[PDB]
């Protein structure tokens, strides 16, 4: 069995925009050079958060049919998925894109940025669970697209339009699971398990931001005003 | 919404 020419086309358009994504060198150099203070470590994570927002929007814009949606629903989808997409991209950066030494330094910085263990521990737990799945680039790109095109996010006026965009991505991901892992019929179910685990980070994240409202060091108006 | 609107409409 194989993907139909239309499914190959759809996957190609998703792979192309996903492969364009790159963590800039200036952020990488900072992980290596900057002071190990809570303020400097937090400033590095602020740079990573702002980079993710820019990368997420450029990726989403190139998703087949995204620009055909009503403008307000495009905003609602980006707002509702930004946090879940951050954890997915972060998992990939930590487990595949960053060299062993650089990731160990990034983890050191995260664990010393002034953020409570309550908001650090589930994050590293998720990275380990994702890494266990030995996910391909195709699976990372499709999951990211499925998370963004979730028709159940708040403040979407035309959910059916979004359903029509997400359903063919789920068919493609299941077909890729049946093609590349035929001896493991539960591989698709393992990928859906990551979707449900990602949703729990929204309440953890919102709780984390709400607690910074009486803090002068951690309060970042650019990201806080939206999320 | 201003930042997202700008990045989306660029
Ligand atoms: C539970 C949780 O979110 N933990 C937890 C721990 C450490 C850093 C973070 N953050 C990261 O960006 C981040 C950075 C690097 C990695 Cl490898 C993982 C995550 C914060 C964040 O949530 N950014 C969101 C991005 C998408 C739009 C809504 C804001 C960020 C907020 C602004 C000030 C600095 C920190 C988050």
């Amino acid at each position: 069995m194989e993907l139909t020419p239309d499914q190959q086309t759809l996957l190609h358009f998703i792979m192309d925009s996903y492969n364009k994504q790159r963590m800039p060198q200036e952020i990488t150099n900072k992980i290596l050079k900057e002071a190990f203070s809570a303020e400097e470590n937090f400033l590095i994570l602020t740079e990573m958060a702002t980079n993710h927002v820019q990368v997420l929007v450029e990726f989403t814009k190139k998703l087949p049919g995204f620009q055909t949606l009503d403008h307000e629903d495009q905003i609602a989808l980006l707002k509702g998925s930004a946090v879940e997409a951050m954890f997915l991209r972060s998992a990939e950066i930590f487990n595949k894109k960053l060299p062993s030494g650089h990731s160990d330094l990034l983890e050191a910085r995260i664990r010393n940025s002034g953020i409570s263990d309550e908001y650090i521990t589930p994050m590293f737990s998720f990275y380990k669970s994702i890494g266990e799945l030995k996910m391909t680039q195709e699976e990372y790109a499709l999951l990211t697209a499925i998370v963004i095109l979730s028709p159940d996010r708040q403040y979407i006026k035309d959910r059916e339009a979004v359903e029509k965009l997400q359903e063919p991505l789920l068919d493609v991901l299941q077909k890729l699971c049946k093609i590349h892992q035929p001896e493991n019929p539960q591989h698709f179910a393992c990928l859906l398990g990551r979707l449900t685990e990602l949703r729990t980070f929204n309440h953890h994240h919102a709780e984390m931001l709400m607690s910074w409202r009486v803090n002068d060091h951690k309060f970042t108006p650019l990201l806080c005003e939206i999320w | 919404h201003q930042l997202l609107r700008y990045l989306l409409d660029k």
